[PDB]
């Protein structure tokens, strides 16, 4: 008879191994195979002509392949095939499933951890089923912490190293677990995963670290547990006096981000010298504290976290333990090659394994095999306990009992008797054998011997071959088959001995086996009823060995090296193969880089392309040949598969207020009450809890718990301070991981090297490099490498420094070496900076530590920089050069010089010399230089081409605070209008270089600044105004706006905008069109009387949320909405004209203009904005409206507004869209003298707007060749610079006025546009002048030190009693003021939000917030611990003004000292 | 600079006994010489499938190439030195095949 073995499965693009091999007599025959389509054997992918003979013993083997044939996407199709024999003798064939699972992808993410704005390096290797380059088209698809797609890409595979692009993380991104997945472009099933952490650093004020008694938790202690804590200053000083709190938990695992905590979790102990402990009975904290009351039920982790705040400076700081593993008993058994089928007659053969909590194998120890078994006869049998001891090298207790043959099944239990253990604390299994049955009584058992856990490559397989039992010998031929990942890949035949029973057979392990392997032998029974085949089949793990042997060596082979030495590096190979390097900072695995495997990593997954299971052989030779991951084809015996196919799987006093969490009725009432109670002592319970807004809901759990909490302080105990701990789950880690290096690829044929330089930087590297070629995939074994100096000093200089102010110039030189050593540090004095000196203070240093060092010094010269630094030692000297920033007191800039250069008069006049001079303000901080710029550019959208082209990375055209979504969205803003322009305008020929790559980069520019925003994304698909806020229907929109627009070059994610759109409408489009804004956003401060305003308020939103689904419509086209753009629009007409303001008109106009442009009534509204205009200079030179309407006050005091250029731009683009080419060139003339070099000064709203408008326009009218021909020069002085402007150079330098004298621009005759513009800067001594348009207090208290700033708005007349708009608060804070960073976060992170955005950059406290209420004041407060000792200080300023209408800042002084 | 992953077939026979591997070789080339064919075939097996290394060093290696075309390279004798000048096409051939005697 004759067999045909192959997959118990197909894949597509698989070369399929399909080996025949038969007991035909004499006569040699012809043998074709191939592959055919279900029912109809008429389609044939391929086909061999694979003739055997008794030459070829009667056997071969064909490389058929089902390529992608059906791709129809729906249709089921390929689900089932007919695999096809031919032959002289006979012919057959068959059914049996298969799928589209084709090799695999890998996707080494760089480092498994990122803290915001690094970029995620990041590629992968692909390879086919028979683990080659598999080159091929693929993508990935990142996946945001929450479960959202958030970008996409594809690549060309060249070798199977396949090279995306940096993935850059959000200046601001979602804190927790990102998701990488891949999947091949065409056909093919095949799943990448991978994965990333994004962490939030914070910054380390002192280091806690926290060790645990030991590192699991095995029964010896389960009342106790010793946890020591130690927390210490970077100065070689412990902490004394600090709070102690430490939480614990339960959890799952290390992947789970999420861990359910315990209550009665002890706080306090007081750090206590840079030490306190404790010691944590487990019985308790768990049982009523969730689902574990036993120990036993208890095999999963446990989780800690500390929070030490210390209590001289009022610092925090945090420190976390992943989990500390439980365990019942220290040891696990595992069988181990030790099939579950007992052959009768023969003895059965059990392996046990024992192994520790380290998984380690552990030898001499006792294990008793209780077992039990039933006749076939149904009589059971109670066996007799078997003990052997665990061998010394091996970890396996080897045990054997022989069965009645009339056993059946078998089941045993396995068992440590340590002699020490509590038998409760015994690991323990049980298992379960079987009866391969077969009626011709005949069975097959085969063995072998090894004395290593592993069988080396080269070697040779002694296998024995006892056919034991069968009625009968009749035996011809014994025949085996070896599969080795999915694949056969051996098989043949060895005569049997005739007289004797079993005999030897010798397979040749070979390389083509490398991870694993199976086999199996049958001999085919002729029993007198019927051809029987009969088998047995053995799992086969193997060595390791890869297929290309790639090593990597570093030059100098020293165990350290000096940071920035030049180094050369090895490659190497058996074979030409491709290389990966990848220089990791080796801190991110680092804390314990669990046991595991480095190279295994891959080997274990990879090779799960075990089609079969076990530890081998089956329950019928068709079970045997199935477990094998096999279906064989043979007419004798039932080559079935019973079913499916086998999912085989391994078998190879703040607790008083925590109790009423009973108020749980969802989450957000948790966190009404948890932060409810927090910390507040400045305002009462219902104060706070009148701010609350999500709902009356939670109101009743925070006013309830926060008088809980409050009562109780009163009781607890100048030091106090309530707390109940909880991170909110937020990844923070006080540690950051610099960007890796070595990234690139490299083709070495047996040896490369290749020197470079380390970088100057404290780590070590760990420089990992796999490798891949024809023979497979292959990591080669690390290369750690150290880079560090013995002994260096820092220095930490400040950010600035006000002249004539006294500074401690603080730092710590390091000692690393052993021993301890003498030093020398001495500062170089440098022109105008004062000193002590008219020098060598040596001192000492202990080993391996540090001695903090200091300089004073008081600097005169404003900006004067550099101070050079140097130490002194033994064996070396060191110099460190380092920059101190010098200030003065009340900066004011006042830039509105500006003009338009216009030789041909082609805007209203011939303009050839304008005159900015010298204006010295009677309130200049003497002794200080006026300083200011000068920005020539062509074009009137050349300094908006400027802004986008001199600088990289995207960025915000003013100096407001990054805080909303809104700003992030100003991010993309001034490029897409520079490409709509460049593109759509075809300009791209303004460059000199090569273009088409200019265009990427501003393509790039896009996409990247369009993720910037993704964070704000809500999940719903709308939008939000700050992190996690309610969603807000305003800035929904909003985005959509500058979503919709910039589709036009950045393919935007349709379902993504689709939602998007359908979020307003569905929800939030009152009954008669128009949009209820959801949050309490407030963006802007309309005039008009309370019910006034609110019908003025309902009109904007209505005007704007059509502005945006307007833009935006074309990607998602859609009857729902277009229907609501209507009822939109309707609203709109229907409730303008009546014009309240020209502001309000403004947007209901422009937003009609963006729709049907013809309804008479839109003429009425139009003619009605268009009445409101005003002029400048007849015939008009300069048009522009008001914020007012009618009300002409006519107070234009020659100064812009936000809100003025706003309406003026809203207007100029309705224009401009009805193409009243004539009615716009003032309009214009005077944007464009407007707009404050740079970018679009006032505000935000405006200058997107604003900026619309200004391309829009240079897109619509025609360009004016450029050919000036300026020349700018000092009244008096000679002549500065002249430069011929063309359209080769026309974003030319700025330049800063030095000089004392009167300027002058000045082109001669010429053509085209030149905008002039001139940002002149001061230094002022007083705000009594200014506008207050905010009323404030601020003065600095005691009850350490803190900071009580206030404010009130200043109602304008005809405004209403509501007071402000969204709105920030500015705190500049007095050279060396650190302020409480965890002070505000208080304020902000709460259902009590005060605040809603905090901030602390470069020296100044930014909050953000809705609104600042004229009922009374608002006012925020924050500690303070002066980081160094500051002479005689200038004041610092506290300054408040309103975010979209920044002209309302009320500016004030004030000092942080009464001395 | 093509690069084809054939597949070749290995049988070694002790007499009514065949131990037989299937396998794959590497062509780095679009036309290759048959003395680099003949001398990567050989280089293999001796780093492989023993061969030179005991009873092994008598067979004949087949190449296939069309529907109708099998020939062979005494591995008895190196003393094929007028045809290595010989010259195969990459993408043609189908299927190598040898066989051992020991
Ligand atoms: C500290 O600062 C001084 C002045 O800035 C540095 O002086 C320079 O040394 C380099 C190296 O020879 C010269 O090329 C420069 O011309 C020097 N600058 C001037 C204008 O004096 C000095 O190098 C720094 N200290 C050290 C030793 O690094
Ligand atoms: C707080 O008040 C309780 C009840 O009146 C009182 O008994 C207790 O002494 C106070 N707390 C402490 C420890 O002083």
């Amino acid at each position: 008879t004759y067999v045909i073995s192959a997959p118990k499965i197909f894949r597509v693009g698989a070369s399929e191994n399909i080996v025949i091999q038969v007991y035909g007599y004499t006569e040699a025959f012809d043998a074709t195979i191939s592959i055919k389509s279900y029912p109809d054997k008429k389609f044939s992918y391929s086909s061999g002509h694979v003739h055997l003979s008794s030459e070829n013993k009667f056997q071969n083997s064909a490389i058929l392949t089902i390529q992608p044939k059906q791709l129809p996407g729906g249709q089921n199709p390929v689900s089932y095939v007919y695999l096809e024999v031919v032959s002289k003798h006979f012919s057959k064939s068959k059914r049996m499933p298969i799928t589209y699972d084709n090799g695999f992808l890998f996707i080494h993410t760089d480092k498994p951890v990122y803290t915001p704005d690094q970029s995620v390096k990041v590629r992968v290797y692909s390879l086919n089923d028979d683990l080659k380059p598999a080159k091929r088209e693929t993508v990935l698809t990142f996946i945001d912490p929450e479960g959202s797609e958030v970008d996409m890409v594809e690549e060309i595979d060249h070798i199977g190293i396949i090279s995306f692009p940096d993935f850059k993380i959000p200046s601001n991104p979602r804190y927790g677990m990102w998701t990488i997945k891949a999947k091949y472009k065409e056909d093919f099933s095949t799943t990448g995963t991978a994965y990333f952490e994004v962490k939030e650093y914070v910054l380390p004020h002192f280091s806690v670290s926290i060790e645990p008694e030991y590192n699991f938790i095995g029964y010896k202690n389960f009342k106790n547990f010793e946890i020591t804590i130690k927390a210490r200053y970077f100065y070689n000083k412990v902490v004394t006096e600090a709070d102690v709190y430490i939480t614990f938990g339960i959890r799952e695992d290390l992947k789970d981000d999420q861990k359910e905590m315990m209550q009665t979790a002890m706080q306090n102990t007081m750090l206590i010298n840079g030490i306190a402990q404790v010691t944590f009975d487990s019985e308790t904290a768990v049982k009523e504290l969730s689902y574990y009351s036993l120990e036993d039920l208890n095999n999963k982790y446990l989780y800690i976290a500390v929070t030490v705040i210390e209590s001289t400076g009022g610092f925090s700081e945090e420190a976390e333990i992943p989990g500390i593993k439980y365990v019942l008993s220290p040891y696990k058994l595992n069988l181990v090659a030790t099939p579950l089928f007992l052959k009768p007659g023969i003895p059965y053969p059990i392996k046990v394994q024992v192994k520790d909590s380290l998984d380690q194998l552990v030898g001499g120890v006792p294990v008793t095999l209780n077992a039990q078994t039933i006749d076939v006869n149904q009589e059971t049998s109670d066996l007799d306990p078997s003990k052997s001891v665990t061998r010394v090298d091996d970890g396996v207790a080897s045990f054997v009992l022989n069965l009645p043959s009339g056993v059946t099944v078998l089941e045993f239990n396995v068992k440590t008797d340590a002699p020490d253990l509590p038998e409760e604390n015994q690991a323990r299994e049980g298992y379960r054998a079987i009866a391969y049955s077969s009626l011709s009584q005949s069975y097959l058992y085969i063995d072998w011997t090894d004395n290593h856990k592993a069988l080396l490559v080269g070697e040779h397989l002694n296998i024995i071959v006892t056919p034991k039992s069968p009625y009968i010998d009749k035996i011809t031929h014994y025949n085996y088959l070896i599969l080795s990942k999915g694949k056969i890949i051996h098989f043949g035949t060895r005569e049997k001995f005739s007289d004797a029973s079993y005999q030897s057979i010798n397979i040749p392990v070979t390389q083509n086996m490398v991870p694993s392997s199976r086999l199996l032998v049958y001999y085919i029974v002729t029993g007198e009823q019927t051809a029987e085949l009969v088998s047995d089949s053995v799992w086969l793990n193997i060595e390791e060995k890869c297929g290309n042997q790639l090593q990597v060596h570093l030059s100098p082979d020293a165990d350290a090296y000096s940071p920035g030495q030049t180094v050369s590096l090895n490659m190497a190979t058996g074979m030409d193969s491709w290389v990966a390097l990848a220089a990791v900072d080796s801190a991110v695995y680092g804390v314990q880089r669990g046991a595991k495997k480095p190279l295994e990593r891959v080997f274990q997954f990879l090779e799960k392309s075990d089609l079969g299971c076990g530890a081998g052989g089956g329950l019928n030779n068709a079970n045997v040949f199935h477990l094998a991951g096999l279906t064989f084809l043979t007419n004798a015996n039932a080559d079935d598969s019973q079913e499916n196919d086998e999912p085989c799987k391994e078998i190879l006093l703040q607790k008083k207020i925590e109790e009423i969490a009973a108020k749980y009725k969802h989450s957000v009432v948790k966190k009404c009450c948890y932060d409810g109670a927090c910390v507040n002592n400045d305002e009462t319970c219902e104060q706070r809890a009148a701010r609350i807004s999500l709902g009356p809901r939670c109101i009743k759990a925070f006013t309830e718990c926060c008088v809980v909490a409050s009562q109780l302080r009163a009781n607890i105990s100048g030091r106090l301070h309530m707390k109940t701990l909880l991170p909110v789950s937020k990844p923070e880690i006080r540690s950051y991981f610099p960007e890796s290096w070595l990234w690139e690829v490299h083709l070495v044929p047996r040896r490369k090297q290749l020197q470079f330089a380390l970088p100057d930087s404290l780590t070590t590297w760990e420089i990992q490099g796999i490798g891949i070629s024809n023979t497979g995939i292959c990591v080669a074994d690390t290369v750690k490498a150290k880079v560090f100096k013995d002994v260096f000093l820092e220095m930490n200089i400040p950010y600035s420094v006000v002249r004539g102010e006294q500074i401690q110039l603080k730092g710590t030189v390091y000692n690393y070496r052993t021993s301890g050593m003498q030093f020398c540090v001495k500062m170089s004095a440098v022109e105008g900076i004062c000193t002590s000196e008219s020098k060598c203070v040596r001192q000492k240093v202990e080993g391996s530590s540090s001695h903090l060092v200091t300089f004073t010094v008081l600097p005169l010269e404003i900006g004067l920089h550099n101070i050079n630094f140097s130490l002194e030692t033994w064996f070396g000297k060191e110099i460190l050069v380092k920059t101190l920033r010098v200030v003065p007191e009340g900066v004011k800039r006042e830039s509105y010089s500006g003009v338009t250069l216009d030789p041909r008069g082609i805007y209203g006049t011939i303009s050839r010399r304008k005159e900015f001079p010298y204006r010295i303000p009677l309130d200049l901080v003497p002794k200080t230089e006026i300083k200011r710029i000068l920005s020539v550019k062509g074009l009137l959208v050349g300094e908006i081409l400027s802004a986008v082209l001199s600088q990289e990375g995207i960025n915000i055209l003013t100096h407001l605070p990054k805080g909303s979504a809104e700003a992030e969205l100003m991010s993309v803003v001034p490029v897409f209008y520079v490409f709509h322009y460049l593109e759509t305008g075809n300009h791209w020929n303004i460059f000199h270089s090569d273009p088409l790559i200019e265009k990427q980069k501003l393509k790039k520019k896009l996409k990247e600044g369009m993720l910037s925003i993704m964070s704000y994304r809500n999940a719903d698909y709308s939008y939000s105004v700050w992190k996690g806020g309610s969603a807000s229907t305003w800035l929904t929109a909003f985005a959509l706006r500058v979503l919709g627009q910039v589709n036009k070059y950045v393919e935007q994610n349709q379902n993504s905008i689709c939602n998007s759109l359908l979020w307003l409408v569905e929800n939030y489009q009152l009954d008669n069109g128009s949009f209820k804004e959801n949050s309490q956003y407030q963006p802007i401060k309309l005039q008009g009387t309370l019910p006034v305003e609110a019908r003025e308020n309902s009109l904007y939103l209505t005007a704007f949320t059509v502005i945006g689904i307007r833009k935006a419509f074309d990607i998602c086209p859609l009857v729902k909405i277009d229907t609501a753009l209507i009822k939109a629009d309707n609203f709109l007409l229907e409730n303008t004209l009546p014009a309240q303001s020209t502001f309000t008109l403004a947007i209901s106009a422009y937003a009609l203009s963006l729709g049907d442009k013809t309804h008479p009534q839109f003429r009425s509204i139009v003619s009605a904005l268009k009445r409101e205009a005003l002029v400048k200079g007849n015939p008009p030179i300069y048009r522009f409206w008001k914020d007012n309407l009618q009300h002409k006050d006519s107070s234009v005091p020659n100064t812009g507004t936000a809100r003025m250029v706003e309406t003026t731009a809203y207007a100029l683009l309705t224009s401009l869209n009805l193409k009243d080419i004539n009615y716009v060139n003032p309009v214009i003339k005077w944007l464009s003298e407007e707009q404050r070099y740079g970018g679009g000064f006032y505000s935000t709203q405006d200058t997107i707007n604003a900026i619309e408008g200004l391309t829009e326009y240079s897109l619509l009218v025609k360009q004016l060749r450029l050919s000036m021909d300026i020349d700018v020069s000092y009244k008096h002085k000679g002549a500065l610079h002249n430069y011929k402007m063309t359209d080769k150079n026309f974003l030319g330098r700025p330049v800063e006025v030095l000089l004392n004298d009167d300027l002058i621009v000045s082109t001669g005759f010429g053509s085209g546009l030149a905008t002039v513009h001139v940002t002149t800067v001061v230094h002022k001594t007083s705000t009594s002048e200014e506008v207050c348009s905010f009323y404030l207090k601020i003065d600095t208290q005691d009850i350490y030190k803190r900071i009580v700033a206030c404010a009130s708005y200043k109602p304008s007349r005809e405004e209403s009693s509501s007071g402000s708009s969204h709105a920030v608060m500015d705190i500049s804070l007095p050279t060396g003021i650190s302020a409480n960073e965890e002070d505000l976060k208080a304020l902000v992170e709460g259902v009590d939000q005060l605040f809603t955005d905090y901030q602390i950059k470069d020296g100044h406290v930014i909050l953000q917030l809705n609104s600042i209420p004229s009922s009374d004041f608002l006012c925020v407060r924050f500690r303070i611990f002066e980081l160094f000792e500051v002479g005689f200080l200038s004041p610092a300023t506290f300054t408040v003004y309103e975010y979209h209408r920044p002209d309302k800042q009320c500016t004030m002084f004030y000092s942080t000292s009464n001395i | 600079s093509s690069e084809t992953n054939t597949h070749l077939f290995v049988n070694k026979v002790y007499g009514g006994n065949l131990d037989a591997s299937i396998d794959s070789f590497s062509i780095n080339k679009e036309e290759v010489s048959l003395k680099e064919l003949d001398f990567k075939i050989r280089q293999h097996l001796v780093k492989n499938y023993g061969l030179y290394k005991g009873t092994t060093k008598y067979g004949k290696i087949t190449i296939n190439l069309k529907d109708g075309e099998k020939q062979e390279i005494d591995l008895g004798d190196k003393l094929q030195f007028e045809r290595m000048g010989d010259v195969l096409n990459s993408k043609d051939i189908n299927k190598i095949e040898v066989t051992l005697k020991q």
